[PDB]
């Protein structure tokens, strides 16, 4: 396959790159807020429990 | 007073992130994204060799 | 054509996540106000307080209640919202065939958490009952916010899969 | 003629590879969800939890279960699927004579 | 034409459910249009073959 | 905690690639692909000789 | 073929190294607990002590004992452990022929 109209390897590379970008974003959010569960998106049950305790 | 301190410490144990591991993950993911960008840049050029055939 | 149709479902998932984020911000504001109201009611439940202090805490309670209603009203994203009772649910695109992704709405207004625009205490016993009322309201608000966050994470996962 | 007929065989093999790729992507989604459900159930197994925390964990468990059901439902490639259990097996061309390439379906 | 693919000069959707039905209607229209185009292409190839024989 | 660290290190040993070998494998394969495209271009030229005979 | 077969040897050696690392972690925990029980038994060997202190030392000793048993039974790695006594020995690949790398179990 030497097609000039598509590039599946580029798609796989972009998928891996987007996964790495998401990992870096979540890690920098943990570094910035100082919390591994800063919102209900992180983990709803433990987040709500912690809000009640606080 | 001691009970309030216990509850606040419990919230902190429940939610707070461990920055020591975050420090290693940050540098590892920076290197990871740089390698991913390099590999995607290499993958983008797969169609460039086709023009040599003509 | 089927492959090119996926941009619409991606956009639907993205606007769903945006709406949920706006609702979560409003819910954080409501949670802080509810905690302050709990403190006010707990302090006003005391009998040893004089009349002027009781009136001051009652006024603070009313002001925070009005702020909760205003913040709940303001939680909209492009004229639609998931957390103020305006609609039962919002369905978001899941595939090219039009199959949805149901997301039940979670009302966080004072009407949706057992409170009322005119809710207030007038005696110490009324404040002591309002203590538990506010505790239950804060609890149900936290569960609704957690459900909304789980729905947002599901939207993100399906966006990656699509 | 029998040499030129191989193009249909190659196309069928490529289509089977694409179907398996879609199935594998859905499988990774379900594996991550299964891990999250493991964590939720394993945390809810504790007896020291209060009623509200248990109910929140149960709600997250139910939501992740429904999300697995949906993710398994959406795993299709051009109207066919090897992971949702729609059919027992798929057969792809292996020669110009019509010889098959049996691939038993794996319901997920 | 629009009449020949199951559509109409006045076809439209007024509500969200009408649009959801319109999705399937447009799917059917696209399918029948592609089928008709494939038939025309096969007929053209047949004309070319017969012209060579003639 | 030390258990979890040991299990994560073990999974890393099972799965993580060693990038130092890939740093050389990548250049070797790039050179080999360049030679392969050159050889294919050479093999394509076989038709040129026939014209000189006529 | 013979040279390419050695990747299995390498990965088996890595798996064995990980298993023994888990075993040493558990063993260090067990050693610390054993030293603490040494001190508890020595302190309770005193004759002049009264009954309540002796019962408290008994409770501490039993708790440390339970800690040792649980840390020992938790010393698994992928369903296999060299320190819990589940098996006499473990053998990992050492050559492409299939000759093993014998390592005897040391129950802790």
């Amino acid at each position: 396959l030497n097609s000039i109209n598509t590039n599946a390897g580029a798609m796989i590379a972009l998928q891996n790159l987007n996964g790495t970008n998401s990992e870096l974003t979540t890690v920098q959010q943990r570094i910035n807020t100082g919390k591994k569960i800063a919102s209900a998106k992180d983990n709803g049950a433990i987040w709500a429990t912690a809000k009640n305790q606080s | 007073g001691k009970l309030q301190d216990s509850l606040d410490a419990g919230v902190g144990n429940l939610v707070d992130a461990d920055l020591a591991k975050e420090s290693a993950k940050l540098q590892s993911l920076q290197t990871k994204q740089q390698l991913g960008v390099q590999a995607l840049s290499i993958a983008n050029q797969s169609s460039s060799s086709i023009l040599s055939l003509f | 054509a089927t492959a090119a149709s996926m941009n619409a479902v991606k956009d639907s998932l993205q606007r769903g996540q945006s709406t949920i984020d706006v609702a979560l911000a409003a819910g954080d504001t409501i949670t802080d106000l509810l905690g302050k109201m709990k403190e006010k009611a707990l302090a006003a439940s005391d009998t040893s307080l004089n009349t002027a202090s009781f009136n001051a805490l009652k006024s603070d309670f009313d002001s925070l209640r009005d702020q909760i209603e205003k913040a709940a009203t303001n939680a909209k994203f492009n004229g639609v919202s998931i957390a103020d009772g305006s609609t039962t649910k919002l369905t978001f695109l899941a595939n090219s065939d039009g199959s949805g992704f149901t997301v039940n709405a979670k009302t966080i207004s004072l009407a949706g958490i057992g409170l009322t625009t005119t809710s207030t205490f007038t005696t110490a016993a009324a404040a002591k009952t309002m203590i538990g009322t506010i505790d239950t309201a804060l609890q149900t608000a936290t569960n609704k916010l957690a459900s909304l966050g789980t729905s947002s994470v599901g939207l993100d996962t399906h966006l990656t899969f699509v």
